């Protein structure tokens, strides 16, 4: 019994620690993002958005 | 679903609206002959499966403006009946475009903007937009005010007006109409926007980087604000605010009505590129007395109630950091009666860019209704401006002459004299 | 490695000692890192390369293995000390060479 | 066999009670189609409790959705799971809210409450049996502030037995959302104290302090926000779903916290909250979620628990647990700490055990308390309103609806009475 | 299971720290990382009285780091011991140091007091038992002297049985680092006599001295001069650890070397100390031990012992050794010298064993003993404290504060009276 | 992190921000458009992207100065708002730059600073650079230090200013600026460093070998004492020193703030190679009278306090061996009543070079700041010269015109005369 109760439970924290560190790769992930958009942000003002465009 | 409506008076009012509705086509995606190559049904009605059309009347006593959007490219988006135009205009006397011209063509434009209101299931209110010092402007938009709140009575009138600036000036009669206008306002309208072209031209100068303005840049910046307001109606957002949210909310009283514009980040293409401009950013620069609409310091005054729009990327944790933030700013003062002071909106689709346009495009922006007493400021400049001219009565027949009665001048002149007392005794505590 | 007392000191530097061993010792543990203040977490376990640049850290002691530019007379000439110590510059930077 | 009916009113109910169907769902197993794709014969048995069964294999949640313009409604059903409800329980005006609380009690209140009842007519009595209803709504607001106690009204009149469960949103100290929240939480607190059984409290600024504190969100979303609100109202009703090793549902909650019929006012806080970081150095134990609950920072409620003295308490643990480990950490937290405790009430912390917890958790644990610290925010409110009440502030859009003056005064009175009521029996 | 928990203040304090966990961390044999690579099973019998264990094999330290600034925290983070502790124990302010013993206690050291204690609270009732707290600081700094003092009266006022040990480093009288240290050392020895059980006092000038003169190095950095330190912190507590064949922990140390409450600075000095390249040709045996231990040369305090007498001494043995060779010892070192010994009190030498050794060596011994030769210490620094206080501009930095000049004369007279009492029990 | 804000005033104050920027620039790395090919934020801001901006703001009245930088090659780097230009310079005049010119400006600087501290969670102090000479830099820094005195209060507010020459005078005026603006630094500023021309000129021929120098090189010296001086705000070090701990130590009363600066090893980079430069070697080099920066000599007088500060592979314990000797010596006197006298800190970045520069790639220095009662030597010499052509009353026409009252100066000459005492008082012995 004791034997099959701990390795259920050291099997459980495994994966609860798997899962964590899944988040945190995606949490990383979303700031490259945010930091891409950014740089399209400033593409559309230096290329497109012009002084010597204006109406 | 939900409808709103559009009036326009005068040369001010009609070329401020086809730069409002050159935004508002764009923003929707809408080509200028109506057709596609959602929320339109608040703007907008399609005729068959095709076609879409303006909730909007243009008026205007002279036909120079309004022909100018019948030869346009837009010509094909607007119905025949929208554009309306008079004989001959009120060559900025309030007496002639109340009594003896006003009332030639008020009945004809009751009749169409009570048609529209037909289309309307769910009709929530009415947008109108003056210039105090024009005929038209101030003569007629009362008579249309006057007419209006009996027609529809318990329904959320919203107006949205250019203040005759403290030194820039175009008429001399200009405080005459101002103060006239003003008490037929006062009564009627649920609440009205104050602007002037004097704080815009130092804005357009200063913080969008032009060194030669024209009135086209300024009805631009206007167009902004508005869509802004109407971005709860349209789009999703976490904080959804209706209009008559703005009507209880922002007017502590009565006569006290009249709030104040305020919007940023306005900033040149190539300085958003320099900035950061996060949450906490803009909502500082809203404060400033440079950003401010009316040129009017909010330092020698308090605030009442403000509202506050946001629109893009914002999200609601840095909101309420970044207000009580400004809470620990001392430089800005609140009436003790108002310790809540604040009606906040969020919405998630980002400000329309324009072919063209001077404005940058930030991912986030908001927007700011201020109710404050500094705007007392304003009503003694124009009282002083009008008392001079009333001493020696330098322009008094010009107006009795055009069905005018001279016991208006006083009455109405003791009415803004109230409204300045008004607004001395909100401005004291207990 | 070893953990620099006055016992254990490389013995010109007297920084963090470097030493060979024939004895089963956890300090015999080697680990391999990328290089970079964040690139371990992109490419965790990816195969590395022939000449592929890499840091030996050495598990008891997470430190990385460096060159000191020191010289004794070991009597089969003349060969520079190494040390564990702080990471700097780029003479701690390591590539595998298999001829 | 004890249905519940739910009630959603406003901007903030529809969007709390969107979210809340999505956990339901999940934790049933039953596809946003409405199908039933589960994994085990537990979530079939005790389905009805929330479910009607439409004839093909489709279920149907027992929601009714309020609000005065359908603005928020159709944001709801373009959602995931909103094809789920039954298009005949959307009921709505055609006017503007007004963020009034007037308005909405009076002017388009009456209009929507013939109807309304009737919505409510055909989901009460389609079932076996009745326990009770379930309102969600905010208090700041003129919709769910005024039309809400409105139906409440109705309710007791028509159902007296049965349990009126309230959720509410209390305006926030700080920065709250609304101007007139004083005068609109100085009315509502009326209706709520003379006619629901049981009310929860929760603040938004509590809800940012756990998620910035705990969670270490960087950029926490309304529905993250509404996330935590769904797991209390899903810890509550375990109980009648699932089964356990000592059962407590809502009658018993009731009788044993409230001691005297207007101190029904509660507070509630959800553990185990854990740190995308910190889990690797967190070992999930029985008196690990028994810090967190207890703990000051946790509580879902901006009023502090230190600075008054509880009155009851009760704590309720999901998953199969040992009985005593339970049982003793209810002693230990009371011996531990009796300085915020009554005397002449011994063994202020109720318990319960439930079996089936929340899905990738093997354990999990809710909190409700009743406390004197409610007097920190009745007094904010009253400060508040006497000031905007000093001076004749927005009064005159609420007396041109139609509402007399008298009536804020029996407001204020019945508050400040309520006030004095939680200062007596703290000694 | 007699639990220890550890705090760190300041700049001196985390650099000590950072050095003393290397050192029982490589003693258990334990990664930076957390996880136990270990030699012996006998390093995981009492590890509990250090570590704790998250569920993944990782061991934490009870530790505390607490810094006014975050420059020093940050060095930490960094290094190569960076991983190991639990984020939520960096606490750190955001305002400067100040170098100022009145500023850190009263202006910043209140903010972060409840911040900190709080921390300790879930570290204290984390364990089955708790034998008492650890600091480590510097008294003539701001943040160590300042709010490690304000620490240590709370931390009595909570936990009045608990033994709160210190080390603590004072300013050195030839050559020092800060110019208004007279008044930072004044100050801060008020808090600490009436305030901590034991107090041990190290000074830096000694270590220079020892490890030029006996290590033989030529460039001493911080580095060697925390090892001697964290040596000493290591030995006392090795009986609770591991077995032996005499065991005597913290308290016993109390209680023997201890005669009256006020009397309690200690000096330390740690055995074998032999240069690196002569250690092959020495002898090391117990008689070894003792001659170096009871040598004025190896105390870690600049206090000559043959200028006073002593009242009590302890010494520690480790390794596998004779108990009749150590018990010989201190018989003949305390009859060949009685000229340094106390009459009234025989026995005046108190000795313990311990199974296992530090590595590397096979046998060491530490020693802790109390004198009246202290009287040097405090007399250099009241006397530049009254050089410095004749002209007292200097005060308006602490008179800025909130400090009254008052406070000067009540910290004097209280450092007098001690050093009267050390004069009068010589006799 | 922990952050400084630098203010600039003046052609001096401009000129250095040249030459420090350009060696925080180059230490850090990163290039004159903002990219890379750490303590980074200490001194530089994030926009997002890769692009990094100063934390500072340089101001004059005449935009000759400021163009340099704006046409420069660093000209992308700066953000535009932060380089302030006024109209016409003060003309070496304070009244001018203090009531007519300098309040024409003095606001719009204000909210420049202020919003730069919004992107300050942990300010910690600013740093003002002056010439006492000149208009703008004694009138405007005494309006500006006045204001931010009020604005923000118990704040580190630095000073390293550049005291008028024992003989070396390039405007006439400059005993009349150099006495008014003292009065307004000693009440506001909490610590004020003085250094001279004519000091640099020798020190930069004598030990540094170069026949004939221009302003830049000697904006260079100042640059590399400002770097050691922060370096411990941003690199790991032994022992490191805060702003706060600076200024604690070296000020024994309120008034006797005034330090004097030195720097060792300054030699040229051929001489460099030949002499090992221990610790005990460079230390005892800032000692002698020859390698100060300012022409007084220590030996008239005594010392109160000392720091040391080294950036190289320097061990505390050679440390402690060499501040003991200088400390045997009977050359180096100190008042008996401060037996310590010393704080020592210690960083691990070695000296930075530049090219074109006038240094050496050197392993190892010290930089010390002490207060001396030598100092009183000078402030005789700048008392005795105003006294001659203020009893003749040789240019009082010009200051009173431009707004000052003439009681401002026996008030200005009193309040030296009392700072004359306060060091003679702290001199006295018991
Ligand atoms: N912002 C803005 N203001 C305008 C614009 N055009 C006119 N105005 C303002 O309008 C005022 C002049 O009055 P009108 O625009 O002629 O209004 P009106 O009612 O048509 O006057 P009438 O000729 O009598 O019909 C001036 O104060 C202008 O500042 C515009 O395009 N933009
Ligand atoms: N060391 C050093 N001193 C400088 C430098 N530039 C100017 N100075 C000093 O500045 C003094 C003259 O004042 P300005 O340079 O004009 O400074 P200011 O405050 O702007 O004076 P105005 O131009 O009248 O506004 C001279 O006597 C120099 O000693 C420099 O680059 N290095
Ligand atoms: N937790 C939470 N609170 C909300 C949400 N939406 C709105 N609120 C809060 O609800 C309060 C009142 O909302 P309101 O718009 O007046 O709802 P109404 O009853 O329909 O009028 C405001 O203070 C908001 O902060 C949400 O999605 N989640
Ligand atoms: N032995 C030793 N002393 C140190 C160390 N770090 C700092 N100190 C001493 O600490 C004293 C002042 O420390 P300080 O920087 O003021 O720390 P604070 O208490 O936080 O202000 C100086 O005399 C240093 O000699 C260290 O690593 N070892
Ligand atoms: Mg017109
Ligand atoms: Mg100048």
């Amino acid at each position: 019994r004791l034997q099959a109760e701990k390795e259920e439970e050291e099997a459980y924290n495994q994966k609860f620690l798997a899962e964590q560190k899944l988040l945190a790769k995606l949490a990383a992930h979303e700031q490259a993002e945010l930091k891409q958009i950014q740089k399209d942000i400033n593409e559309f003002r230096a290329t497109r958005q012009r002084p010597e465009m204006e109406r | 679903m939900r409808e709103v409506i559009s009036i326009h008076v005068g040369q001010a009012g009609v070329q401020i609206g086809n730069g409002c509705w050159e935004l508002y086509c764009l923003e929707h995606g809408i080509q200028p002959d109506g057709q596609l190559p959602d929320a339109f049904n608040t703007f907008f009605s399609e005729t068959g499966a095709g076609k879409h059309v303006p909730r909007a009347v243009f008026v205007d006593l002279e036909p120079t403006v309004v022909d100018e959007v019948r030869t346009g490219t837009y010509r094909q988006l607007f119905h025949p009946e929208q554009l309306i135009s008079g004989k001959e205009d009120a060559a900025n006397n309030y007496a002639r475009g109340h009594y003896t011209v006003g009332k030639e063509i008020i009945d004809l434009t009751l009749d169409r903007i009570r048609k529209l209101a037909d289309q309307c299931t769910g009709l929530q209110g009415f947008l109108i937009f003056h210039s105090f010092g024009g005929g038209t402007g101030a003569g007629f938009g009362s008579l249309l005010l006057e007419r209006l709140s009996v027609d529809y009575g318990k329904k959320s009138k919203l107006e949205f007006t250019v203040y005759p600036s403290p030194q820039v000036s175009t008429a001399i009669v200009e405080p005459y109409n101002s103060i006239l206008a003003t008490h037929s306002m006062i009564d009627h309208s649920d609440c009205a926007f104050m602007v002037d072209n004097e704080a815009l031209y130092d804005l357009c100068r200063r913080a969008l980087d032009i060194e030669r303005p024209t009135y086209t840049n300024l009805n631009r910046l206007i167009g902004q604000v508005v869509s802004s307001l109407t971005a709860s109606l349209r789009f999703d957002g976490a904080l959804n605010v209706d209009f008559t949210e703005f009507q209880t909310n922002l007017v502590p009283y009565a006569r006290i009505h009249f709030p104040i514009c305020s919007y940023a980040p306005v900033i040149s293409a190539e300085k958003a590129y320099h900035e950061q401009l996060s949450v906490a950013e803009i909502t500082n620069s809203l404060f400033e007395p440079a950003n401010m609409m009316v040129k009017c310091d909010p330092r020698h005054g308090k605030y009442m109630a403000c509202t506050l729009l946001y629109r893009g990327d914002v999200v609601p944790k840095d909101v309420s950091a970044a207000v009580a933030t400004i809470k620990t700013k001392r430089t800005i003062q609140f009436v003790d009666w108002c310790p809540t002071g604040f009606k906040m909106g969020i919405n998630y689709q980002p400000p329309t860019v324009v072919p063209g346009g001077d404005l940058a495009k930030v991912q986030r922006a908001v927007c700011m209704l201020a109710n404050t007493t500094a705007i007392a400021e304003a009503w003694s400049r124009l009282d002083h401006k009008f008392d001079l001219m009333y001493a020696k009565r330098a322009f008094v027949h010009w107006y009795v002459g055009e069905g005018m009665e001279e016991a208006e001048f006083p009455e109405a002149r003791e009415d803004l004299a109230l409204l300045e007392k008004d607004y001395d005794e909100v401005a004291a505590e207990s | 490695s070893h953990h620099l007392d006055w016992s254990h000191f490389s013995r010109v530097s007297r920084k963090q000692l470097v030493y060979s061993t024939e004895k089963e010792t956890p300090q015999a543990i080697w680990r391999v890192e990328s290089v970079g203040r964040d690139t371990m977490m992109e490419m965790e376990g990816e195969p590395v390369h022939i000449g592929e640049p890499v840091l030996l850290k050495n598990v008891t002691t997470n430190l990385p293995l460096i060159v000191q530019d020191a010289t004794f007379l070991n009597d089969y000439g003349s060969e520079h000390e190494l040390i564990c110590g702080k990471l700097a510059d780029k003479k701690g930077v390591w590539t595998f060479t298999d001829h | 066999v004890r249905e519940i009916v739910h009630i959603q009113a406003g901007q903030c109910g529809n969007q709390i009670g969107a979210k809340f169907w999505e956990v339901i769902s999940d934790e049933h197993g039953i596809d946003p189609t409405g199908s039933y794709h589960g994994d085990s014969d537990l979530q079939l048995e005790r389905i009805n409790v929330y479910y009607n069964e439409a004839t093909g294999g489709k279920y149907v949640p027992r929601a009714i959705l309020v609000d005065l313009e359908p603005g928020t409604m159709d944001s709801v059903r373009a959602g995931q799971f909103g094809q789920l409800f039954r298009p005949d329980n959307f009921v709505f005006g055609q006017s503007g809210a007004g963020n009034n609380w007037a308005k909405g009690y009076y002017t388009e209140g009456q209009e929507l409450c013939e109807s309304i009842l009737d919505v409510i007519r055909k989901e009460a009595e389609s079932c076996d049996c009745l326990q009770g209803f379930q309102l969600v709504h905010s208090l700041g607001g003129g919709t769910g502030a005024g039309l809400g106690t409105l139906l409440l009204n109705k309710l007791r009149e028509e159902y007296p037995d049965r349990i009126l469960s309230t959720y509410s949103i209390v305006p926030s100290p700080k920065v709250s959302d609304t101007v007139v929240e004083p005068y609109n939480c100085t009315l509502s607190v009326h209706q709520l104290v003379e006619s629901a059984d049981e009310v929860f409290c929760i603040d938004n600024e509590a809800l940012y302090d756990i998620c910035f504190r705990t969670l270490k969100l960087t950029t926490p979303t309304y529905g993250d926000l509404n996330h935590l609100v769904s797991m209390v109202m899903s810890g509550t009703t375990c109980a009648l779903r699932f089964p356990g090793q000592l059962n407590s549902d809502l009658r018993k909650l009731a009788v044993n916290l409230v001691p005297f019929p207007r101190l029904h006012f509660f507070i509630v806080g959800f553990a185990p909250l854990t740190s995308r970081g910190s889990q690797q150095y967190r070992a999930l134990t029985v008196p690990e979620l028994t810090s967190q609950l207890f703990d000051n920072k946790n509580m879902m409620a901006a009023c502090d628990p230190r600075r008054g003295v509880y009155l009851t308490a009760s704590a309720h643990f999901r998953g199969r647990m040992s009985s005593k480990e339970v049982d003793e950490q209810m002693l230990n937290i009371q011996a531990r700490n009796t300085s915020y405790f009554v005397e002449w009430i011994p063994s202020n912390v109720k318990s319960a055990i439930c079996d089936i917890p929340p899905r990738g958790l093997k354990m999990a644990a809710t909190f409700i308390g009743n406390t004197t610290a409610f007097r920190e925010l009745f007094t904010r409110v009253d400060s508040q309103f006497q000031k905007m009440y000093a001076r004749r502030a927005f009064i005159h859009w609420y007396v041109n609806e139609g509402l007399e003056t008298v009536e804020f005064d029996e407001a204020r009175s019945n508050m400040t009475d309520l006030i004095q009521e939680y200062e007596m029996y703290e000694t």
